[PDB]
């Protein structure tokens, strides 16, 4: 069977405007390991994105951290975009400063 | 240190 | 507390494109320290934690040599399994493996293990005595008979009860300052209105290590588990972890609700109230 990814978008440090931070997109609980993840600044794909090394949990499901450095402001909104074999259309999750 | 032994099914 | 060393292998066939892709990572507790990716240009076991770079080139030569052998054996293993199951060649398939060892808090051997999965379900596992196996289906019992005819377990047992524990104790000393630390959670509460009758209470634990932690709500003392969300613990990206738990509350009752936080780094458990 295949398992669909859980997604969380959040910052490494608590968001303070104008202070340098990191934006994170953590996908986990998915199977199989092929997955495509993009970070979006105002709908346009951030270009320098890094990702951690593929590993998995005790129930064999996979997880991955995607992250780019950023400096947040009042106007700039952000999001993570994820496509997986188990997803009909790419799912988008927006960075809410309070989750 | 990874193992030296191989695991073949 | 206890400590662990663990290696995780994932091989994934890609018919029609290249050879299968192999990815190995190694962990001590919740800290990654090595990686290997058969698709990368380097073709070396590479370091991923500060305290492992202090190992000489013999270290990286053996580990690289050994990890590459394991990848080749798993490209073979993928082919054998698609025979035992009579699967077509158009389909992508996965082999995952986890092995390693635990020591107790005095440093002594506690447990070794090795488990294998195919397409995300148990395939065969080494038993806690390190001398027999458990198989999940018919195909895996062919492997269980193979490994009993030879004497594989004794080899497995030598590594798990030997080099594994020994190198885990060495790693625990070299990165004393990374690996034996505990960072207690930094905690606070937030407040958001759902409307006029209800509002959200959110309890945060930030920048903690190791990852194990317990956030529980109590309205008046009963472990409130209704209207409470509880997100999967997640990594911050700098070695620490994060978690929150929310609870919907009716306007005016906030003072009933407390949040309770336990973690290994806390002198006592923590209580938070709005």
């Amino acid at each position: 069977i295949q398992r669909t990814p859980k997604i969380q978008v959040y910052s490494r440090h608590p968001a303070e405007n104008g202070k340098s931070n990191f934006l994170n997109c953590y996908v986990s609980g998915f199977h199989p390991s092929d997955i495509e993840v993009d970070l979006l600044k105002n709908g346009e794909r951030i270009e320098k994105v890094e990702h951690s090394d593929l590993s998995f949990s005790k129930d064999w499901s996979f997880y991955l951290l995607y992250y780019t450095e950023f400096t947040p402001t009042e106007k700039d909104e952000y999001a993570c975009r994820v496509n997986h074999v188990t997803l009909s259309q790419p799912k988008i999750v927006k960075w809410d400063r309070d989750m | 240190c990874v193992a030296d032994y191989s695991v073949l099914y | 507390g206890s400590h662990s060393m663990r290696y995780f292998y994932t091989s994934v066939s890609r018919p029609g494109r290249g050879e299968p892709r192999f990815i190995a990572v190694g962990y001590v507790d919740d800290t990654q320290f090595v990686r290997f990716d058969s698709d990368a240009a380097s073709q070396r076991m590479e370091p991923r934690a500060p305290w492992i770079e202090q190992e000489g080139p013999e270290y990286w030569d053996r580990n690289t040599r050994n990890v590459k052998a394991h990848s080749q054996t798993d490209r073979a293993n993928l082919g054998t399994l698609r025979g035992y199951y009579n699967q077509s060649e158009d389909g992508s398939h996965t082999i995952q493996r986890m092995y390693g060892c635990d020591v107790g808090p005095d440093g002594r051997f506690l447990r070794g293990y090795q488990q294998d999965a195919y397409d995300g379900k148990d395939y065969i596992a080494l038993n806690e005595d390190l001398r027999s196996w458990t198989a999940a289906d018919m195909a895996a019992q062919i492997t269980q008979r193979k490994w009993e005819t030879a004497h594989e377990a004794e080899q497995w047992r030598a590594y798990l009860e030997g080099r594994c524990v020994e190198w885990l104790r060495r790693y625990l000393e070299n990165g004393k300052e990374t690996l034996q630390r505990t960072d207690a959670p930094k905690t606070h509460m937030t407040h958001h209105a759902v409307s006029d009758h209800e509002a959200t209470l959110r309890c945060w634990a930030l920048s903690f290590y190791p990852a194990e932690i317990t956030l529980t709500w109590q309205r008046d003392g009963e472990d409130q588990t209704q209207d409470t969300e509880l997100v999967e613990t997640r990594p911050a990206g700098d070695g620490t972890f994060q978690k929150w738990a929310s609870v919907v509350v009716p306007s005016g009752q906030e003072q009933r609700y407390t949040c309770h936080v336990q973690h290994e780094g806390l002198p006592k458990p923590l209580t938070l109230r709005w």
